[PDB]
RNA sequence: AUGUGCUUGGCUGAGGAGCCAAUGGGGCGAAGCUACCAUCUGUG
RNA sequence: CCUCUGGCAUGUUGGAACAAUGUAGGUAAGGGAAGUCGGCAAGCCGGAUCCGUAACUUCGGGAUAAGGAUUGGCUCUAAGGGCUGAGCAGCCGACUUAGAACUGGUGCGGACCAGGGGAAUCCGACUGUUUAAUUAAAACA
RNA sequence: UGGAGCCGCCGCAGGUGCAGAUCUUGGUGGUAGUAGCAAAUAUUCAAACGAGCUUUGAAGGCCGAGUGGAGAAGGGUU
RNA sequence: AGAGGCGUGAAACCGUU
């Protein structure tokens, strides 16, 4: 059923906002209410790798910038000083 | 026979034409359809489907999808329907020249 | 941040914030049905 | 037709493919609708 | 404006349809204020770089006056530093500026951001303040 | 139907008779199953519990000087 | 209880026959 507890308690001991609880063990979650540790380790609850934002992206860009593109007349707005 | 399995084409594109409702659109035709060629008002969407429809977001769906109606005993559940059908989704290569055909299992 | 006067007012109405017990409706005399009960957000303390 | 090109910023490791920016912007554009902005009709 | 960490479920509901009238946005051939009390609102301009800039003036300004050109992508050239034994050899190092060639169905501040301008009259010098909830003004200071 | 008091005649007494007062208090209509439940982009699939928008997982999105994390005043157990 | 946590029980208004 409900199983904000338990989502709750394993942010809080994982550190992690990204919690992940199994969906086919319901029933052994849903009865931690204190527990949280054991189920991390046996791997019934997990944490979540990080969303990925490369940045491939800007070290391209910085690196054609480097050679000195990008950098015309057309892609400034501010000042020179 | 009712356990029959058969692979569709569906042409998402004309089902939602002048419609942020057109990914839950696609999913209401999709059933609609499978509800219509298999005669279950049972339909399950199988969520591998419901990706496939949400591939480029609630507005950009995907003109044509190739789909899987097959229709099942319901022995599980004693729901007054005796029949349902599960539609599954088969990514394709292409769509030219694909026909309605069964699949033997 | 309390002082004593404040929290020792406080704990008075909340030891007034419940309901009647059950078996005073049982007395002889009792016109009582049911509790001068205060909310949080519908009524406000005298502060 | 959000049809097909082009393009800015960002994002999916790159590409192929795309998405987000309350319709990103712009070109051309089916159908339909529509203009004395009709080379249609208006009487014994 | 887009994303990550973190957060959320669209803000007192949902479904079908897409009539009028509306509210909020977009476009419109030819004309271009003929509309209206009045260009109301909304549309023109808008960033940077390089040129250029009048009347008048309290000489400070006006002034981004006005007006013109350019702006993408890609491949280069030149210049701009620190450590080693009027000038020679190595290792380290962050970003700019300028000048070119090539290249696109002339497109390039491609979205976003982002001053329309000029010639005058009246009042108040200016900056500031003001009738909370119809008057921001020439009123008050 | 109701369940505990009441009335006639001779006198006496009065806070003694309502349709109005934008009357006072209380109750109830038509309006009317009507106006309406439209500010801040957006939801979908599957499973679980259950008599019958919640929870879990997966997608697609949003906040992006925050719709994040903490306090002061105030609240007083939320 | 045609007294059901409530004596009698009018009118306005509503349902039904």
């Amino acid at each position: 059923s409900m199983l904000r507890l338990q989502k709750r308690l394993a942010s809080s001991v994982l550190r992690c906002g990204k919690v992940w609880l199994d969906p086919n063990e319901t029933n052994e979650i849903a009865n931690a209410n204190s527990q949280i540790r054991k189920l991390i380790k046996d791997g019934l609850i997990i944490r979540k790798p990080v969303t990925v934002h490369s940045r491939a992206r800007c070290r391209k860009n910085t690196l054609a910038r480097r050679k000195g593109r990008h950098m015309g007349i057309g892609k400034r707005k501010g000042t020179a000083n | 026979n009712e356990v029959v399995t058969r692979e569709y084409t569906i042409n998402i594109h004309k089902r939602i034409h002048g419609v942020k409702k057109r990914a839950p659109r696609a999913l209401k035709e999709i059933r609609k359809f499978a509800m219509k060629e298999m005669g279950t008002p049972d339909v399950r969407i199988d969520t591998r489907l419901n990706k496939a429809v949400w591939a480029k977001g609630i507005r950009n769906v995907p003109y044509r999808i190739r789909v899987r109606l097959s229709r099942k005993r319901n022995e599980d559940e004693d729901s007054p329907n005796k029949l349902y059908t599960l539609v599954t989704y088969v990514p394709v290569t292409t769509f030219k020249n694909l026909q309605t055909v069964n699949v033997d299992e | 941040h309390k002082t004593f006067r404040i929290k020792r007012f406080l704990a008075k109405k909340q030891k007034q914030n419940r309901p009647i017990p059950q078996w005073i409706r049982m007395k002889t005399g009792n016109k009582i049905r049911y509790n001068k009960r205060r909310h949080w957000r519908r009524t406000k303390l005298g502060l």
